């Protein structure tokens, strides 16, 4: 069901994406072992992901939230990064698949920082790095990460200790 | 894994590093649509 719409460069679209990406990241506690060491990305390509079901089966969950939540849904954009990005894009989300607990315990992890999704493309804790050269700091090997529309509804507030 | 009851989701929020921003989970795969793939290096700093 699902098509990728290449945008251009010079879309504004491909645009605004780009600083969110570019503009969340940050340096982070392992110095890098995770997800590498770099200040910024070099964004290859950007595709809008098209499913016409998963989008009515996001806005259909969206509009039960809102109504059980003074009609606000608290949609947010956020970053996803994980190795199930290609069958996330094709099922969509499965909490099913989402069993390992986190600092958060188990769920559907998205972040506000790039730079944290990048540390979990290649697994936990960066894995072994990249499947070519198994370098968690790879410059050469392409990287994917989602950028995705989540309700968020009544977020119950974790303070962490990070 | 669900919500805390009465919550839909959760809000990880750094205590400690002022700069950190938050982290959030879901447990419903409907609560999150998948809208732009973005393929990307990251670059060597100077
Ligand atoms: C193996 O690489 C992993 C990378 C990150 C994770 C953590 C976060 N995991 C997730 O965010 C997550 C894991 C799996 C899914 N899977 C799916 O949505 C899904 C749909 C269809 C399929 C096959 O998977 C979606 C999200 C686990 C908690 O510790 C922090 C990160 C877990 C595993
Ligand atoms: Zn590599």
């Amino acid at each position: 069901g699902t098509i990728l719409i290449d945008l251009s460069p010079d879309d504004k679209e491909f645009q605004s994406v780009e600083e969110e990406m570019q503009s969340t990241v940050r340096e982070h506690r392992d110095g890098g072992h995770a997800g590498g060491i770099f200040n910024r990305y070099n964004i290859l390509k950007i595709q809008k992901v098209c499913n016409k079901k998963l989008w009515e089966r996001y806005t259909h969950r969206r509009k039960e939230v809102s109504e059980e939540n003074h009609n606000h849904a608290n949609e947010r954009m956020l970053f996803h990064g994980s190795p199930f990005v290609n069958a996330i894009i094709h099922k969509g989300f499965d909490e099913r698949h989402a069993y390992i607990g986190g600092m958060f315990g188990a769920g559907i992890y998205f972040a506000e920082n790039s730079s944290k999704s990048n540390q979990y493309v290649y697994g936990i804790g960066g894995g072994t790095g990249c499947p070519v050269h198994k370098d968690r700091s790879c410059y050469i090997c392409h990287r994917q990460l989602l950028f995705c529309r989540v309700t968020l509804g009544k977020s119950f507030l974790q303070f962490s200790a990070m | 894994a669900h919500s805390p009851p009465g919550h839909h989701s959760v809000t990880g929020r750094p205590s400690v590093n002022g700069l950190a921003l938050a982290e959030y989970v879901i447990y419903r795969g409907e609560q999150a649509y998948p809208e732009y793939l973005i393929t990307y290096q990251i670059m060597r700093p100077e």
